[PDB]
C-alpha cells in the first residue's frame, strides 16, 4: 500500500488544484510521462495543503511539477504517520 | 507590563508582548477548536508545534 | 475520462450510491459514470436531484482505484476514475433502494461522518 504525503498548496485553492491535477493526469495518461501518484485528498476543513497518496515522494514531486498552486510544496512533502493515516478521511459531525 | 501607547497620531499601538500574546491566543483558539472537533490530528500536531 | 471530471466548482453534487462528484449539468448531460446503467438520471434533472446531494463533506480524487488504499477504505476501488466525496449527506428514496435490491444492487450509506 502507498503512503500519504502533505503538499503545501495555495490557501483556498485545494479543490481547484486537485482538479487541475486530475486534468493533468487524464491529459498525460496515454503518454510516456504518466503521473504515478495514487490519489489526492482535500479534506473539508484543511487549509493550505493537500494530501497525496503515492508510493514514492519522487513520484509526488514529478506529479506536482508545474502546478503553480503547489510551487511552495514542490521542494518538500511531509509523510503522514501510518497510525494517523486513517485520520485524513475522518469527517466528524 | 505591556502598555499600549499611542504613536505620533491617535491609533493605539500595542506592545510587543501584546502582539505575541495575540498570536498565542490565535493559535490556541485554533487548536482548541481543532481538538473540540475531529481535525484528523495532523493540524493538531502542526498547531502544537507552532 | 475527462468528461467525468467536474467542469467547475458551482453546483457540485455527489451521487448517493457511489459518492462520485460532478456538477448538476454534467449529471444531466451524461448521468453518473458509475451508476447511470441502474439509476438512469441522464436527461432528468429531477432524477439527478433524487440520486445526488448538494450537501457533502470533503472530496477524494480517485484516479487509480486498483492501486490505492483510499479506494479500499472508501469502497470505490471497483468504480471509474473520478472525483468522490469523503462523506455524503442524504439517503436514496425508498423506491430506488427497493428497486436496486430487486435488481441485485445493494445500497450501503455513503455517509461516513462520525455523528457526535
Ligand atoms: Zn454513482
Amino acid at each position: 500500500d502507498p503512503n500519504l504525503w502533505t503538499v503545501k498548496c495555495k490557501i483556498g485553492e485545494e479543490r481547484a488544484t486537485a482538479i487541475s491535477l486530475m486534468r493533468k493526469f487524464i491529459a498525460y495518461q496515454f503518454t510516456d510521462t504518466p503521473l504515478q501518484i495514487k490519489s489526492v485528498v482535500a479534506p473539508e476543513h484543511v487549509k493550505g495543503y493537500i494530501y497525496v497518496e503515492a508510493y514514492k515522494q519522487t513520484h509526488v514531486k514529478q506529479a506536482i511539477e508545474g502546478v503553480g498552486n503547489l510551487r511552495l510544496g514542490y521542494w518538500n512533502q511531509q509523510m503522514v504517520p501510518i497510525k494517523e493515516m486513517t485520520d485524513v478521511l475522518k469527517v466528524v459531525k | 507590563v505591556r502598555p499600549a501607547v499611542v504613536m505620533q497620531g491617535s491609533a493605539r499601538n500595542q506592545d510587543d508582548l501584546t502582539h505575541k500574546l495575540a498570536d498565542i491566543v490565535k493559535i490556541n483558539n485554533q487548536l482548541r477548536r481543532n481538538e473540540q472537533n475531529g481535525a484528523a490530528a495532523h493540524v493538531i500536531a502542526e498547531d502544537v508545534k507552532l | 475520462a475527462l468528461e467525468t471530471v467536474p467542469k467547475d466548482l458551482r453546483h457540485l453534487r455527489a451521487c448517493l450510491l457511489c459518492s462520485l462528484v460532478k456538477t448538476i449539468d454534467q449529471f444531466e448531460y451524461d448521468g453518473c459514470d458509475n451508476c447511470d446503467a441502474y439509476l438512469q438520471m441522464k436527461g432528468n434533472r429531477e432524477m439527478v436531484y433524487d440520486c445526488t446531494s448538494s450537501s457533502f463533506d470533503g472530496i477524494i480524487a480517485m484516479m487509480s482505484p486498483e492501486d490505492s488504499w483510499v479506494s479500499k477504505w472508501q469502497r470505490v476501488s471497483n468504480f471509474k476514475p473520478g472525483v468522490y466525496a469523503v462523506s455524503v449527506t442524504g439517503r436514496l428514496p425508498q423506491g430506488i433502494v427497493r428497486e436496486l435490491k430487486s435488481r441485485g444492487v445493494a445500497y450501503k450509506s455513503r455517509d461516513t461522518a462520525i455523528k457526535t
